[PDB]
């Protein structure tokens, strides 16, 4: 569950037995907030995928480029071993 | 629609039997055939079978109550709802002695003992609960009629209760 | 709290926070929390247009040393000594915790001690620059980001409920079809297998049999006598066909044979299961030697302990010289 | 099912409402009553809806300043004169309708017509009065100074009617209130307070001819008409959430859930009135003769049982109608931890209208609907509101007998048909204030408008 | 138990910001059910006296018995792929840092799964099955008379198959029970998020997360059906279709692909016991990765270099297992083992202060 301060309830109505987990994830919101939304039945349901598509893949690739140098080094190890194996076999067996 | 026609038939029929006297409140004369059967079978059957068998069972029941030192009305189980509703309203003096008699009986029965014969000369079939059983039945019949005349729809498995009618939380296996 | 643990220990190799703070140790101290600047009303740094023009950070990239995975953080769990190093609040160092209580940094010269210790309340210390750096979001959806105000359909649009329920219905439609196929296929596997179904059908090549010969075919575990009947045998059963109702189990030869020349019967005595032997008994039919049951040329019980007639299996004639049992 | 007619002879024994149209186009409606007091006023077709976004709030400002002096009188003289007659001038402004009426004694009926005419036709919108009222309106505009019921009533309109003027609030935004001036108010008077949009309603010991003669004399110089209102599409109902999550305002949470309703003149409006009565209202602090645990109202009874404590500190249904749209729903004030049970139970109750509504509940509701309506017509001001509101809404006043005749036809099957067409599997709007961790997403609540059973 | 279902499915709250990598656990639970169901059905027809002839009988004679045979074999491959990906997921986000009880409950299911899969492979009763168990069982030849008690004879026989079959039938049922302890700890100890901190953006599971989880599990099903019916990937070695010959060894003796990592560890280290112990080290050492840290941080959302090297290290070790025991491969494999030890030490060690 969340912190004791967060899950401390203001109301005295008992927690229903089917909502135990729901009220253990309560948060104590400081300063209030305004939440707004619209039913999906009155919205475009696929455009956001297209609108966010290029930025999603740009940030994905720039993060994954951090593994470029490690992967090249492992790949360099993969090549050396493969060709060290071939030379060893030929030297030991081939005439 | 056939349901509409059926609904009208039900309405007309029930309207035609409003105020009918219940079968038990009619002054009924036995048919010339039931009178003959009562003249022949019933007397012989009582003398030879029913009378002796039922006296044998009744006298045994009186002895069992006297051995436990309890009254017949003590033997009622409070798992029955009418008994529970009646026990809510019995006066305290009746309640105290009822509890003491029932406790003594269970001790005697559990230890396989019987009440001393000095204490057994009483009539166990005195109906001390009758006024309160009748009040409880009246209260329950009013509630049945004015508040439970239709199968009501409620949201299911919410607030610890199945939603099918029971009023206590966690009182079924599927509400654990 | 649930079972939980903190690493509040005395390390052998890592100093405590009082000895070596890992954060930028420059804070501004006030006399009352209300004297701090208000970040919402405090001007922030001038916005930049290039990611390369963004300001520098105060963190030290190399604050921690030694083997292990890289990490930058300001705090640890280690225990402090009862006599902690005296913080230099004059230069801006933070004084909170043991370095206040178990030290004399709070002491001024002529101020009442009650007033002096009141200033060193943790609420009176805020990092230098708190009001000019900390973000103060006005919304969780910054300008330029898509929200419901951009995705709302035009007011002349068409109902979207019908298609939505078609899509969720199609999920159920396909799911139910896959479910039915799975269930039926599993139950189907319990049907007699291909080897068993194949073995449960024997074809009788009536070609090569001679009149009066009896042969046995093992069909579904039981002996199935298939006898070609000579005219004498056929006539014999026909003669008893008139004396029917004088037999333990009255049956007519016409109702036990599809073709008079051919008698196909299960060779199991109706008394106790022994297999009768042909051309034996009083009727030249089939005599069970176990307890002495005599059957006629039609397979009807005529004498002995047996109660009923030998059963006629399910069999049809494919052609004139072939039968199919089953 | 049809159970007969509930119209009685007493329903026909009511004085008729006489409505005449003056040549300028002002309707004059009167009903005689055997009373020593009367109510005379002008119910005008005007309000916040007919204001533009920049000028929103002008109508409310004008209503507050109209009685603060006229060209002929002064605020002190006007207040003194009304007091000498033993009367009291009242007024209100709404989204679609406005009223300026006077409760008076019999001798003050005609004098009050003069005062009300002078205020409406010759308002002296003094700058000092405007500036003082600006301070009062500005304080009223603050949310801290508004009740939570008032806040939710405005926010329901803001959320439901994002595309049209019905979403505007009557008081207006603080930016407009800061800038309103006499010219704004003078324009609003000229454009909206015209004869074709006014109804003079007199209820009491009144004679129709005399009221008509006075009305024609005092309202002779009113502007006959203004240009017809712009033609607009059906107000679009936006299924949306507008929830103010505040955990620093105490334990009680206030929630309002709305469905799209029907306009005033809809054939289904009376059905929606009955459905509003079936939902009913409940208060833990005013339970009435019948306790919640044994209530005939199904929503109330199931609610009282939840957790052995009850999941409704207060709730009420609401049915709001406008010329071309309406809102139907319920308002709840309940403990924070009870909100999921409360919204779930009051939504299950509305969904039940489409599936399983008993004749018993309908017939009880018809009687309590009739009791509410008839009891409202007891005093002259109640009658005057009814005459004025109805003539504006319908162009005529429905008689008590006609209301009962039409209500007799409505039965459980009719409620089921209307609910199945309009409320079943319908779009909803949720609005809220207070600690609302228990309130689920709009889509989750919108799935409770239909049942897996039946 | 309808109020327990409602508290853990209907009104269960999860953060909105989770990725599709949080759908892996749901996939494991569903495919696990399928593997148990298809196993029970397969045993209605299977012959334990000759597993080789039972498989042929199911594939040829039973109606749609090929579906049962291939689903059970291929779904076992899918169980390990999804479980290993779940392990990689947990390592990447360091979900073990605070939810260690969830990590412990999971590791138990991992240990059970290893035993379940291996014995099942033996039930095929082919060349690799017989020779694989013969090689592995010899690792415990040090403990006196332990091999005889386990095998029930002096060589692997149907006696061994009968007893291993009971473990294969029952142990998966116990694994399902441990899945309830795993879900209990997940629901009590709230799940981690893609961000380090805990934020107020949770939504109910049934209406949102379950729809997304079904989309993922249906996407994996489109791939599993292609493999199931057309064998686009070789996931079962062909050598297990050769009849057992106790006198002749097969060309190579290797387990399924999902045991290759541990197989190479043994093949690499010279001493047999050392190989077994290094196998023990790899699974146990990852249970205490965060235990020695002292700073207030979960090391989350850095560049995760050590993580990536470790994942590639698993892949390379799996690759070396496939190859013959060439000397050059042995040398490189040993370097990888040393490299892996250094990576783990980086995880364990706390940092000093400059
Ligand atoms: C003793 C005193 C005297 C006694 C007298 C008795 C009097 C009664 C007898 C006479 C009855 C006359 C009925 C007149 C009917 C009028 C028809 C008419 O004009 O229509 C208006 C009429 C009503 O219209 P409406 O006014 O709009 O009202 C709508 C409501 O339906 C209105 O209904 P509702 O709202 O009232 O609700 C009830 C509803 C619904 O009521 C029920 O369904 C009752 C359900 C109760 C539970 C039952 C559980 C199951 C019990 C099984 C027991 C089996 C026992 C076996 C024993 C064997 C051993 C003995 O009833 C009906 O729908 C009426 C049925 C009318 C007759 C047609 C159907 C009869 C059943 C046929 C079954 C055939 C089985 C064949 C098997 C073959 C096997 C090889 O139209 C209908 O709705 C009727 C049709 C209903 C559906 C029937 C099935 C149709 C199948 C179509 C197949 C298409 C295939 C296409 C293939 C394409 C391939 C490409
Ligand atoms: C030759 C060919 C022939 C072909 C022939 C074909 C024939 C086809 C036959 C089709 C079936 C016909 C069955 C007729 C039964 C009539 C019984 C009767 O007179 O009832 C009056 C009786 C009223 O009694 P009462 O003393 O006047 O008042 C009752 C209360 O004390 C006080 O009452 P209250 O009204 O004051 O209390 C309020 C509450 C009272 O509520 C209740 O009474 C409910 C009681 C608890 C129900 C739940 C029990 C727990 C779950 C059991 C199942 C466990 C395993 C399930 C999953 C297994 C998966 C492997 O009422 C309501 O809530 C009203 C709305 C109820 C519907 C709600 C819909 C959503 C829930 C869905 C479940 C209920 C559906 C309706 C019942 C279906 C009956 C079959 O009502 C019931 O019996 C209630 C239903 C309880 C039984 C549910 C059985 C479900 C099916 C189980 C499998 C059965 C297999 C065996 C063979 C089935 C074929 C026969
Ligand atoms: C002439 C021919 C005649 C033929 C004769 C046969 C006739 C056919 C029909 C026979 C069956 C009738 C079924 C009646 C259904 C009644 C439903 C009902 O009302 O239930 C509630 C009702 C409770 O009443 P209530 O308290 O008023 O309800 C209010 C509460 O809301 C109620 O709520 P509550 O909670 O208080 O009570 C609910 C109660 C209801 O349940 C019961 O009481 C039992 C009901 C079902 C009975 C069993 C049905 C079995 C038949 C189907 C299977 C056949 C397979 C065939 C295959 C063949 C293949 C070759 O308990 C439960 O729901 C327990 C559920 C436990 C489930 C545990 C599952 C395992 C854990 C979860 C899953 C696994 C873990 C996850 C793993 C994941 C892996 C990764 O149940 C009962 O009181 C009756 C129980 C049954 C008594 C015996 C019935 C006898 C029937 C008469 C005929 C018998 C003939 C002789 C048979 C001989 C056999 C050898
Ligand atoms: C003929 C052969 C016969 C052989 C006989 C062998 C008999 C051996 C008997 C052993 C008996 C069992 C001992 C178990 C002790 C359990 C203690 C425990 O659980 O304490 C928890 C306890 C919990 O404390 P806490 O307060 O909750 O937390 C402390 C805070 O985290 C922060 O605390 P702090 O800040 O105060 O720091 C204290 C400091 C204190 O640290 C120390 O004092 C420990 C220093 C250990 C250094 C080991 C270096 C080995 C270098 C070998 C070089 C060979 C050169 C060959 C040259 C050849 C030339 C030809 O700790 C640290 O800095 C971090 C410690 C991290 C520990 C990680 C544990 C990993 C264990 C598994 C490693 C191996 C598995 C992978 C490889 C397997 C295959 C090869 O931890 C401590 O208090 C720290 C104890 C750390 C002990 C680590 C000992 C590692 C020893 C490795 C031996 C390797 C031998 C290689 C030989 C090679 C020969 C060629
Ligand atoms: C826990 C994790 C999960 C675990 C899961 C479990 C895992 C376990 C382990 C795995 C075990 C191993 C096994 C795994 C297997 C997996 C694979 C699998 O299952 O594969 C199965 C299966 C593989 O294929 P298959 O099974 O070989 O194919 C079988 C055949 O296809 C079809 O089958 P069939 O050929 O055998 O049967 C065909 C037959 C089947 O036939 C039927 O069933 C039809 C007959 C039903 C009759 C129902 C009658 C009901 C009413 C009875 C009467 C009631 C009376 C009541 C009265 C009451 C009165 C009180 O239907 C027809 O022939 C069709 C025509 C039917 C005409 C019916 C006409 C009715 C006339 C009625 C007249 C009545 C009048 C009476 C008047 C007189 C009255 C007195 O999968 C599929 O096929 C997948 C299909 C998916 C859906 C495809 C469709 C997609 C649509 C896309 C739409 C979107 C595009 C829209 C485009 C729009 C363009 C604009
Ligand atoms: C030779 O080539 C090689 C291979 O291919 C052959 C490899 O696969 C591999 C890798 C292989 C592996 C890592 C796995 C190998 C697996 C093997 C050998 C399995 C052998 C069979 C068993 C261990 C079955 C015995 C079963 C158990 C001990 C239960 C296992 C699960 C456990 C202990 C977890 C918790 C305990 C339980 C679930 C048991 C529950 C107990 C009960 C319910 C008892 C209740 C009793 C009462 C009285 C109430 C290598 C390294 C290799 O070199
Ligand atoms: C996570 C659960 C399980 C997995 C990983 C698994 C794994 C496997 C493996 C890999 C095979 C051999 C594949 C092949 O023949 O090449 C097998 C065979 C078998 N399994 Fe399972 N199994 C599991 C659960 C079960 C269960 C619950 C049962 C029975 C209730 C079962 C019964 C069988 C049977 C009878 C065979 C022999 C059929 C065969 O040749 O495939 N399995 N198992
Ligand atoms: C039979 C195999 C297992 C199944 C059925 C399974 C199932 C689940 C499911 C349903 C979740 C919750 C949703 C999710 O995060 O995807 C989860 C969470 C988790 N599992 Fe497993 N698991 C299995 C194996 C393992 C193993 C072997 C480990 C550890 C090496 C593990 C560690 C975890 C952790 C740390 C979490 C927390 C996820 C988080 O905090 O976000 N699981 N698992």
């Amino acid at each position: 569950p969340n912190t004791k301060r967060d899950i401390r309830r203001l109301g005295s109505y008992p927690v229903p037995p089917e909502s135990k987990n729901f009220w253990r994830g309560r948060f104590q919101v400081p300063g209030g907030q305004i939440q707004q939304g619209v039913s999906p039945m009155q919205q475009k349901i696929f455009f956001q995928w297209w609108w966010n598509l290029p930025t999603r893949y740009f940030w994905r690739f720039t993060k994954w480029s951090d593994f470029l140098i490690p992967s090249l080094m492992w790949y360099t190890g993969f090549l050396m071993c493969k060709n060290d194996v071939e030379e060893g076999t030929r030297s030991r067996y081939w005439y | 629609s056939f349901h509409r026609a059926f609904a009208r038939v039900v309405c007309n029929y029930n309207k035609s039997i409003e105020g009918s006297v219940p079968w038990y409140q009619v002054k009924r004369e036995k048919s010339p055939f039931q009178q003959v059967w009562d003249e022949v079978f019933t007397p012989i059957w009582f003398k030879l079978v029913k009378g002796p068998y039922e006296r044998w069972e009744y006298n045994a029941l009186v002895a069992r109550y006297r051995g436990m030192g309890i009254m017949a009305d003590d033997a009622m189980n409070d798992k029955d709802m009418i008994v529970e509703r009646a026990l809510d309203i019995i006066p305290e003096d009746i309640r105290i002695q009822r509890y003491r008699r029932m406790m003594r009986g269970a001790v005697l029965a559990g230890r396989k003992l019987h009440l001393p014969l000095e204490l057994q000369n009483y009539d166990p079939m005195v109906p001390y609960m009758a006024p309160y059983i009748e009040e409880a039945k009246f209260q329950m019949q009013e509630e049945q009629e004015l508040l439970a005349y239709h199968p009501w729809d409620r949201r299911l498995y919410t607030a610890g209760v199945s939603g099918f009618g029971e009023t206590s939380m966690h009182s079924t296996f599927l509400t654990m | 709290h649930r079972p939980t643990t903190v690493k509040m220990i005395d390390s052998w190799r890592t100093e405590p926070s009082s000895e070596k703070p890992m954060w930028y140790n420059r804070f501004d101290q006030v006399d009352h929390i209300s004297q701090h600047p208000d970040p919402e009303k405090t001007e922030k740094y001038p916005p930049v247009d290039d990611t390369r023009k963004l300001m520098k950070t105060r963190g030290d990239p190399h604050i921690m040393r030694g083997w292990g995975e890289y990490v930058y953080c300001h705090y640890e769990h280690l225990r402090e000594p009862v006599f902690p190093r005296k913080p230099d609040v004059a230069k801006g160092e933070l004084a909170a915790g043991a370095n206040v209580t178990r030290t004399d940094v709070w002491k001024r010269e002529g101020e009442p001690a009650i007033q002096s210790i009141a200033r060193f309340n943790p609420d009176n210390f805020r990092p230098v620059g708190y009001a000019e750096n900390i973000p103060c979001p006005d919304t969780c959806v910054p300008e330029g980001h898509l929200d419901f105000r951009h995705t709302r359909l035009p007011t002349w649009h068409a109902d979207r409920r019908p298609f939505h329920y078609f899509a969720t219905g199609m999920f159920g439609l396909i799911g139910l079809a896959f479910l039915r196929g799975t269930v039926v296929k599993v139950v189907h596997g319990l049907w007699p297998a291909r080897d068993a179904i194949a073995a449960g059908v024997i074809e009788v090549d009536l070609r090569g049999i001679q009149p009066g010969q009896n042969f046995v075919v093992k069909w579904r575990g039981k002996p199935v006598f298939v006898r070609r009947r000579t005219q004498a045998m056929i006539d014999a059963a026909t003669a008893d066909d008139a004396i029917v109702n004088s037999l333990r189990d009255p049956e007519r030869d016409k109702d036990r044979v599809k073709k008079p020349e051919w008698l196909v019967m299960l060779g199991v005595c109706t008394h106790l299961g022994c297999v009768p032997y042909p051309d034996q008994g009083l009727y030249g039919g089939y005599f069970c030697p176990c307890h002495g049951s005599h059957y006629d040329h039609s397979g009807r019980i005529r004498l002995g302990p047996a109660p009923l007639n030998m059963e006629i299996p399910t069999y049809e004639f494919t052609d004139d010289d072939t039968i199919i049992l089953g | 099912y049809y159970w007969g007619s509930t119209v009685t002879t007493e329903m026909h024994n009511v004085s008729p409402t006489q409505v005449t149209r003056l040549p300028n186009g002002m309707r004059v409606a009167t009903q005689f009553s055997y009373t020593d007091s009367a109510t005379v006023g002008l119910w005008i077709d005007a309000g916040a809806r007919y204001e533009t976004k920049e000028s929103n709030g002008t109508a409310h400002f004008l209503e507050r300043v109209l009685y603060l002096g006229t060209k002929n009188r002064s605020r002190d003289q006007l207040e003194t004169e009304v007091e000498n007659l033993g009367a009291n001038l009242n007024s209100y402004t709404g989204r679609e309708q406005t009223a300026f009426y006077a409760k008076t004694t019999k001798d003050g009926i005609l004098p009050c017509i003069d005062i009300l005419a002078d205020c409406i036709l010759n308002p002296k919108l003094d700058g000092d009065e405007i500036e003082k009222e600006r301070v009062r309106i500005t304080q009223d505009l603050q949310a801290v100074n508004q009740s939570y019921e008032e806040l939710l009533y405005d926010k329901v309109h803001t959320a439901c009617y994002r595309d049209c003027s019905l979403g505007q609030t009557v008081i207006g935004p603080e930016e407009n209130v800061a800038t309103i001036k006499r010219d704004h108010m003078v324009n609003y008077l000229y454009n909206n307070f015209t004869a074709d949009r006014m109804v003079l309603v007199a209820v009491g010991p009144v004679d129709h001819a005399q009221i008509v003669k006075e009305a024609e004399k005092k309202f002779a110089n009113i502007r006959p008409t203004a240009g017809p209102r712009m033609l607009e599409e059906k107000p679009y109902f936006c299924a949306s959430e507008l929830v103010y999550r505040n955990d620093d305002m105490g334990p009680t949470a206030h929630i309002a859930i709305a469905y799209e309703g029907v306009p005033w003149r809809s054939p289904d409006y009376i059905t929606f009135m009955l459905m509003n009565a079936i939902i009913g209202s409940y208060d833990k602090k005013n339970e009435g003769l019948v306790p919640g645990l044994q209530s005939a109202n199904r929503i109330t009874q199931t609610g009282a049982t939840r957790m052995d404590v009850g999941c409704f500190d207060y709730y009420t249904g609401f049915n709001i109608a406008y010329k071309d749209t309406g809102l139907f729903g319920f308002y709840i004030a309940t403990d924070e931890v009870a909100v999921e049970h409360a919204v779930g139970d009051l939504m299950f109750g509305v969904t039940s209208f489409s599936y399983s509504l008993t004749e018993e509940e309908v017939m009880k509701a018809k009687r309590e609907l009739k009791t509410n309506f008839f009891s409202g017509l007891d005093n002259t001001t109640g009658v005057a509101e009814d005459i004025g509101r109805q003539i504006l809404a319908y162009g005529r006043r429905l008689s008590p007998a006609e209301f009962v005749e039409r209500l007799d036809q409505i039965d459980s099957q009719e409620v089921q048909r209307v609910a199945w067409n309009r409320l079943h599997d319908a779009e909803i709007t949720m609005t809220g204030v207070g600690p609302l961790h228990g309130l689920l997403q709009l889509w989750d609540l919108r799935r409770q408008t239909w049942w897996w059973r039946y | 138990f309808i109020l327990i279902i409602k508290d853990n499915i209907i009104l269960y709250n999860i953060n909105d910001s989770i990725n599709y990598l949080w759908n892996i656990g749901y996939i494991i639970m569903v495919v696990m059910i399928v593997q148990v169901i298809t196993g029970i059905i397969i045993n209605l027809y299977m012959n334990i006296n000759n597993g080789y002839k039972g498989i042929i009988y199911i594939i040829k004679e039973i109606y749609y018995g090929y579906i049962l045979r291939y689903i059970h074999n291929n779904n076992s491959t899918l169980i390990y792929v999804v479980v290993y990906l779940h392990i990689i997921r947990n390592l990447y986000y360091k979900t073990y840092y605070y939810n260690i009880l969830i990590w412990y409950s999971g590791m138990i299911m991992l240990y059970q799964l290893i035993i379940i899969g291996f014995i099942g492979y033996i039930l095929g009763w082919g060349q690799l099955s017989y020779w694989g168990i013969t090689v592995i069982i010899n690792l415990i030849s040090g403990i006196p008379y332990l091999i005889l008690l386990i095998s029930g004879n002096y060589y692997i026989t149907i006696v061994t198959i009968k007893r291993l079959y009971i473990v294969h039938f029952i142990l998966p049922i116990i694994l399902i029970y441990v899945e309830i302890i795993h879900v209990y700890y997940i629901h009590y100890l709230i799940n981690n998020n893609i961000v380090e901190y805990n934020v107020n953006n949770k939504i109910i599971f049934n209406n949102y997360i379950l729809v997304k989880d079904n989309n993922g599990i249906i996407f994996i099903l489109n791939i599993f059906i292609l493999e199931l019916n057309n064998n686009i990937f070789i996931i079962a070695d062909n050598d297990n279709l050769i009849e057992i010959n106790i006198l002749v060894t097969p060309i190579h003796i290797i387990p399924e692909w999902y045991y290759l990592y541990w197989y190479s560890i043994l093949k690499l280290l010279p001493n047999k016991y050392s190989g077994l112990y290094i196998v023990v080290n790899s699974i146990s050492i990852i249970n205490i990765l965060s235990e020695y840290k002292i700073v207030i941080s979960e090391y989350k959302n850095y560049k995760n270099i050590i993580w990536y090297n470790q994942i590639i290290q698993y892949i390379s070790m799996i690759y070396i297992g496939i190859q013959l025991p060439i000397i050059e491969y042995i040398n490189y494999g040993r370097y990888i083992i040393i490299f892996n030890i250094l990576l783990l030490i980086m995880y364990l060690y706390p940092k000093k202060k400059k």
